[PDB]
């Protein structure tokens, strides 16, 4: 029952990088850039609500 | 903008605040326990007293939020107050907790400087003393009276300096040198003197004494000082006097007659009028050259004994406040073990810091152990005495404290070595007591029990609303008064005059104090055994019925 404080640097304080953090919470989208254009590896289900 | 301006607005604008707010918001500092409990109040007198964790219904805020005033200077107090973070220590444990903070530890070789300080001092004002010829005149007449067998030995020395033969015969040279040395007062005088006060050095007095002689002395200097402020003042303020040229003439002597005469010489005219009063101020000057002719010696050495003695005073005093504030935190560590004896903290604190002054004041270094060790003896018997006597509520004489805590030890160790519990008789065995005391003692250990101690809740009920009073004789019996009243008062209609005044007088029906046989018979003035005969006829006669009939039930 103390002040209030922000809260990564918990998930952080065990020693956490932050790559390793949004590796964690986040899946990824991976892109790759090629003849100059672009192009995104799709999942339709992803797509729902867009 | 602060970390509150956002907060008051809240308050009153969304209705309430919950305790989790009024938790962060708080700046860094004042966080002390329950600081909070002035900012919540001020906050309470605007409508807030949210719940545990915030609820909410209850369309009633409003009423309570008039309730509380327009004033608002709180709102000032507030902002100013957590607008500069100084510590709003109010618990006085820790201010004084910083203030004896202050003092660091004057270690040892300190220690023995200042006590050389206080002793120096002391022997600075014993030497002062010596040196007028009004002091051992009062020496000797209780030296005499102690001699003579008008007073003890042990009421004025407690052991010379480098037996009481050897206190007679200094006693016999003393009365010798002095009784030359007055009758040689006409330079030679005062050297004899300074010898003179050189033998009396040996002397040590009982602190009585010594206070006594340096009370006589200040009593004797404030008259000095009282008759020349007095005759200062009506001399400057009523005739005028030019404070330089008072300077100028009249100090140096404050005691001959040469300044007067020069200032009536000077032809002022309020040096006429010094006539006016030339009696009063003339006899002021005389009085204090007979003063001056006890002293004898002249007008500066009392000056220079009067400062000499207010220096030693000072510089011991000043010794003795070192060693008091270095030794305060002794006190309290001391004073740690004692506090839940019902009494408060910073009492015991106080009644160590009594004791500490007593010990630093009787300590002697040259012993050669630390202050410390002995300082504590002091400290603990002091807490001890005062936990004591202030504790409970009907005070109790402190023999019988040590003895209900001496019983309360054994009770405790029987009951561990025994396994049940100690009876009151097995108890007694333990001790040398009658047995018939235990149980006295036993009773006597009962702490009074709070007139407020909530009773089993049915809420707002405590105890003090079940306590009767047994004085008030009931109404019942005042009717019953009245008819007894009534009752005799026809009786005693029934009786003849003089019958009637003579039961009436023995007794009080009708009257104030009743006056017995001689008396009675003196306001009739025939006083024998006929007045008794009288009332004894009366009472016979009475006892047949129907005159008792009334008053025969009227018995229960
Ligand atoms: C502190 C204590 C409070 C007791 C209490 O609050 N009981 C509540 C009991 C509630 N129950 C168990 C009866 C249930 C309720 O009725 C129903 S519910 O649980 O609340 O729903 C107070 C209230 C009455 C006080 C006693 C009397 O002075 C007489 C006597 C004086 C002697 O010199 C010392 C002993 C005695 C026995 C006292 C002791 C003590 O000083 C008492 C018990
Ligand atoms: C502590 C006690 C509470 C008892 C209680 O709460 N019983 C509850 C009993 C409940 N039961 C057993 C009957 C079951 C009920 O069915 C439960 S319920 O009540 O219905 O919930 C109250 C009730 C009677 C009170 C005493 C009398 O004034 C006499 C005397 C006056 C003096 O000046 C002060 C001391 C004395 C001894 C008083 C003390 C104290 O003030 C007493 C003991």
């Amino acid at each position: 029952r103390r002040r209030k404080l922000p809260a990564t640097i918990i998930l952080r304080a065990l020693n956490y990088t932050t790559e390793q953090i949004l590796d964690l919470f986040f899946e990824k989208v991976i892109f790759e850039i090629r003849d100059n254009k672009l192009q995104m590896e799709l999942v339709p289900e992803r797509l729902r609500g867009e | 903008q602060s970390q509150l301006k956002l907060l008051v607005t809240r308050g009153k604008e969304q209705g309430y605040l919950t305790y989790a707010e009024v938790n962060d918001h708080l700046p860094e500092d004042i966080v002390d326990s329950d600081q909070i409990e002035d900012i919540i109040q001020m906050i309470n007198d605007m409508g807030i007293q949210v719940m545990e964790e915030a609820p909410d219904a209850d369309d009633l805020m409003l009423a309570e939020n008039t309730a509380d005033e327009d004033a608002a200077e709180a709102a000032a107090q507030v902002l100013s107050s957590v607008e500069s973070e100084i510590g709003r220590t109010t618990d006085p444990v820790r201010m004084y907790m910083r203030e004896m903070g202050t003092v660091e530890l004057l270690t040892r070789e300190g220690e023995i400087d200042i006590a050389k300080r206080i002793e120096d001092g002391i022997n600075q004002v014993q030497c002062s003393v010596a040196e007028y010829p009004e002091a051992i005149t009062y020496l000797l007449e209780q030296y005499d009276r102690v001699e003579a067998e008008e007073a003890r030995l042990s009421d004025l020395i407690t052991g010379f300096v480098d037996d009481p033969e050897l206190a007679r015969e200094k006693f016999a040279e003393l009365r010798a040198q002095y009784v030359v040395t007055r009758d040689t007062i006409k330079a030679t005088a005062q050297e004899e003197i300074l010898k003179l006060s050189e033998v009396f050095k040996q002397f040590r007095l009982v602190p009585k004494q010594f206070d006594y002689l340096v009370n006589s002395m200040r009593v004797m200097m404030d008259r000095v000082r009282t008759q020349e402020r007095l005759i200062m003042k009506l001399c400057v303020e009523q005739c005028k006097m030019p404070k330089k040229n008072f300077i100028t003439l009249f100090t140096g002597n404050e005691t001959s007659d040469t300044w007067f005469n020069a200032a009536i010489a000077m032809n002022k005219p309020w040096s006429e009028k010094l006539h006016d009063v030339s009696e009063e101020v003339h006899r002021a000057l005389q009085k204090l050259q007979q003063i001056e002719e006890e002293t004898g010696l002249t007008i500066e050495q009392v000056k220079d004994i009067n400062r000499r003695m207010s220096i030693g005073e000072a510089k011991a005093r000043r010794a003795k406040k070192e060693m008091v504030e270095a030794n305060l935190r002794l006190v309290i560590s001391i004073a740690k073990k004692y506090t839940n004896r019902g009494l408060q903290f910073l009492d015991l604190i106080q009644e160590g810091n009594i004791g500490l002054m007593k010990a630093v004041d009787k300590f002697e270094y040259r012993r050669g152990y630390k202050f410390s060790t002995y300082a504590t003896w002091w400290i603990r018997q002091a807490i001890t005495r005062s936990i004591a006597d202030q504790a409970r509520t009907i005070r109790i004489p402190v023999h019988m404290i040590e003895t209900i805590n001496k019983l309360n030890r054994i009770s405790r160790q029987m009951l561990q070595e025994m396994g049940r519990e100690p009876t009151p008789e097995e108890l007694a065995e333990r001790m040398l007591m009658p047995e018939d005391k235990i149980r006295k003692v036993l009773k006597i250990a009962k702490e009074p029990i709070s007139m407020e101690t909530p009773i089993g809740d049915d809420e707002d009920s405590h105890l003090g609303d079940f306590i009767e009073d047994t004085t008030l004789e009931l109404p019942l019996d005042s009717a019953t008064t009245e008819s007894l009243r009534a009752a005799t008062h026809d009786v005693l209609a029934g009786l003849t005059a003089r019958e009637a005044k003579v039961l009436r007088m023995r007794f009080g029906i009708d009257m104030n104090t009743d006056y017995t046989l001689e008396e009675v018979g003196k306001q009739f003035d025939v006083t024998r055994e006929r007045i008794r005969q009288i009332e004894a006829k009366a009472l016979r006669k009475l006892r047949h019925p129907s005159r008792s009939e009334v008053l025969r039930s009227f018995l229960d």
